[PDB]
RNA sequence: CCACUCGGCACCUUACGAGAAAUCAAAGUCUUUGGGUUCUGGGGGGAGUAUGGUCGCAAGGCUGAAACUUAAAGGAAUUGAC
RNA sequence: UUGUAUUGGAAUGAGUACAAUGUAAAUACCUUAACGAGGAACAAUUGGAGGGCAAGUCUGGUGCCAGCAGCCGCGGUAAUUCCAGCUCCAAUAGCGUAUAUUAAAGUUGUUGCAGUUAAAAAGCUCGUAGUUGAACUUUGGGCCCGGUUGGCCAACGGGGCCUUU
């Protein structure tokens, strides 16, 4: 038969399910960023939780021994292009003190409000899904893509939608049709 | 010290020791003897079917006080004959002799559960529809 | 306050200034108005209430989250009478905390600087140092403890019946106590030995 | 009789220590975990029962289960009802 | 600038569809003319609310019974645990149950357990296999070359020769 496609699971659950104070601080996070699941949650700590094993590993390793100096300048430099590493912390141990708010930060949910264009984060999370928001020359209809430092400047409305200059809507032209055959009495 | 040797080539009774002693692990046992296949109702499965005999009422054990509802079920493959407990009250009503059913452990790696005594399973579904559904009025039974 | 004792009197005149130096010389505390003015940040915690035959027991701990701690227990007939002696008792055990790098030496200690154990009844309880980013890997009760004391990473063990609530604590609390009792080589030079202050400011203490 | 020394059955004093405690010159030198080596245990019953083997004139000895059943059984030390 | 309730325009795909694309021919995805939200009925579930373990001194019923309950337990009108109604909690297009197995388990222990009184040192001694077994033989001192790193010089590595060799 043909050669099976690979997979993998992307999140990972806590272990104690009924611990009051982390109840409370999941939900200050969603409520800040606008989340719609405890998941999503999950899935920010569940990569965090690699990249420190990883930097943990090279940092038992000898300095100057080659493959600390290639893989851990490529870890960094990642990093850096979708800025959730500052560019004055660009050393390996300042790998290990990042936390799940350096994350979130990034998402285009969140860069669509910081930038203007919309007035909350559930206002924003509504546009960006009615694929109104285009990145570059692309529309992007997924609110946890990770906005790159360069593309910033060319976040946009897309040119084939209202608020981008296109023709009215479907509820906007029915009401003016409907009108102008009561005025066109 | 320590009543066990050290020795850099004493790796042959180091090995033997601890296999002697595993016999005294309660699962580790049950394991390798093969008990669930020579004995016990459902031959290692975690279902089984069978066709309901006679209708029980048990007494609870002391100190509570209850006549508690039970069944006799004789196993379709293997003829063994075991007693089952039916959930949720006015469900009794639900079952009659000659009925097929289908049967669940009670949570308790075959000991019995609570009160009941000797009681190590329970009904899951009668004639095709589960108790679960009938108790909540949400499907019918057709008679036979 | 009105001071009764001869180190009181030196604190409420200023002479003293520090809570270091009561720590280098090893002095006794017996008014807990002393650690309430050289100490003003200390915040408090109640970890367990029950009722006992009627009576009730207390378990509190008290500490600022930059290298002090205290723990204190009492049973008295009502719970705030029990509870308001419990922070009396906790102020006057305050004890300091050696806490250093996992490894390299950048930015701020953050973890501690050996390994330490301490045993209480049967309960042993043990710390490791930590990698950065690691958070306190303990129980609920024990991670209180650590952070009042300002803690960041840190591994624990543990042995015994750890149920006992109060056997945990106290052998939790020996074990971090005990991290300024072990000499490493950067301690190994050596120092000239300070004169008390009960001697340089006698005649202030007197009367 | 006095001083010293090797070996032995005990005693008194001492706790860096150990332990759940009673207590301990070892029951110490163990989360700061490694001097050498032999045997035994893994919740309580069923049970030192059944079955096979082997030794004995016999009484019996040595080796030795499972099905099933149950939420405790057990150690040390405090206070003190009618 | 933040809550609680009378009112107004905007935005959109689930779905349907001319067409083109796709394909061996098709279906579907991606694209698109027309149509397609006001209880937006275009109505989210599955388990719980004594403790372990997030969350009710609420209100009606019932009679140690029907029932609940992994465990400790609740219930004999005065039910924080049964049954129903409100409200609240947890995960969420998923949630619960049974059986096996891994972690928790330093309850199988090489790392790393225990054997006076809690389970456990064999009546005693000899003895084969097995495991284990005291100290000692070229050490030190000179002279060149000498690579790497750090700020000529210092450290760390390395080669050659002499000294009875």
């Amino acid at each position: 038969p043909r050669a099976p496609r690979t997979y993998s699971k992307t999140y990972s659950t806590p272990k104690r399910p009924y611990e009051s104070s982390r109840l409370d601080a999941e939900l200050k996070l969603a409520g800040e960023f606008g989340l719609k699941n405890k998941k999503e949650i999950y899935r920010i700590s569940f990569q965090l939780s690699k990249i420190r094993r990883a930097a943990r590993d090279l940092l038992t390793r000898d300095e100057k021994d080659p493959k600390r100096l290639f893989e851990g300048n490529a870890l960094i430099r990642r990093l850096v292009r979708v800025g959730v590493l500052s560019e004055d912390k660009k050393k390996l141990d300042y790998v290990l003190a990042l936390k799940v708010e350096d994350f979130l930060e990034r998402r285009l949910q969140t860069q669509v409000y910081k930038l203007g264009l919309a007035k909350s984060v559930h206002h924003a999370r509504v546009l960006i899904t009615q694929r109104h928001i285009a990145v570059g020359k692309q529309i992007v209809n997924i609110p946890s893509f990770m906005v790159r430092l360069d593309s910033e400047k060319h976040i946009d409305f897309a040119p084939t939608s209202p608020f981008g200059g296109a023709r009215p809507g479907r509820v906007a032209r029915r009401n003016a049709a409907r009108k102008a055959e009561a005025s066109g009495e | 010290g320590k009543g066990k040797p050290r020795g850099l080539n004493s790796a042959r009774k180091l090995r033997v020791h601890r296999r002697n002693n595993r016999w005294a692990e309660n699962n580790y046992k049950k394991r390798l003897l093969g008990t669930a296949f020579k004995s016990s109702p459902f031959g290692g499965s975690s279902h089984a079917k069978g066709i309901v005999l006679e209708k029980l009422g048990i007494e609870s054990k002391q100190p509570n006080s209850a006549i508690r509802k039970c069944v006799r079920v004789q196993l379709i493959k293997n003829g063994k004959k075991v007693t089952a407990f039916v959930p949720n009250d006015g469900c009794l009503n639900f079952v009659d002799e000659n009925d097929e059913v289908l049967l669940a452990g009670f949570g308790r790696k075959g000991k019995a559960k609570g009160d009941i005594p000797g009681v190590r399973f329970k009904v899951v579904k009668v004639s095709g529809v589960s108790l679960l559904a009938l108790w909540k009025e949400k499907k019918e039974k057709p008679r036979s | 306050w009105v001071p009764v004792t001869k180190l009181g009197r030196l604190v409420k005149a200023g002479k003293i200034t520090t809570i270091e130096e009561i720590f280098l010389h090893s002095l006794p505390v017996k008014e807990f108005q002393i650690i309430d003015t050289l100490l003003p940040g200390l915040q408090d915690e109640v970890m367990n209430i029950k009722p006992v035959q009627t009576r009730f027991k207390a378990v509190v701990v008290v500490g600022d989250s930059n290298g002090h701690v205290g723990l204190g227990i009492k049973t008295a007939k009502e719970v705030a009478g029990a509870i308001r002696a419990g922070i009396i008792i906790a102020k006057l055990s305050v004890i300091p905390i050696r806490r250093g790098y996992w490894g390299t030496n950048l930015g701020q200690p953050h973890s501690l600087a050996t390994k330490t154990t301490g045993k209480c009844g049967s309960v042993t309880v043990r710390l490791i140092p930590a990698p950065r980013g690691s958070g306190i890997v303990a129980s609920p009760a024990v991670k209180k403890l650590l952070q009042l004391a300002g803690v960041e990473d840190v591994y624990t063990q543990s042995n015994g019946k750890t149920r006992t609530l109060e056997n945990t604590l106290k052998a939790a609390f020996v074990a971090i106590g005990n991290t300024y009792g072990f000499l490493t080589p950067n301690l190994w030079a050596e120092q000239p030995l300070p004169v008390s202050p009960l001697d340089i400011y006698s005649d202030e203490a007197s009367a």
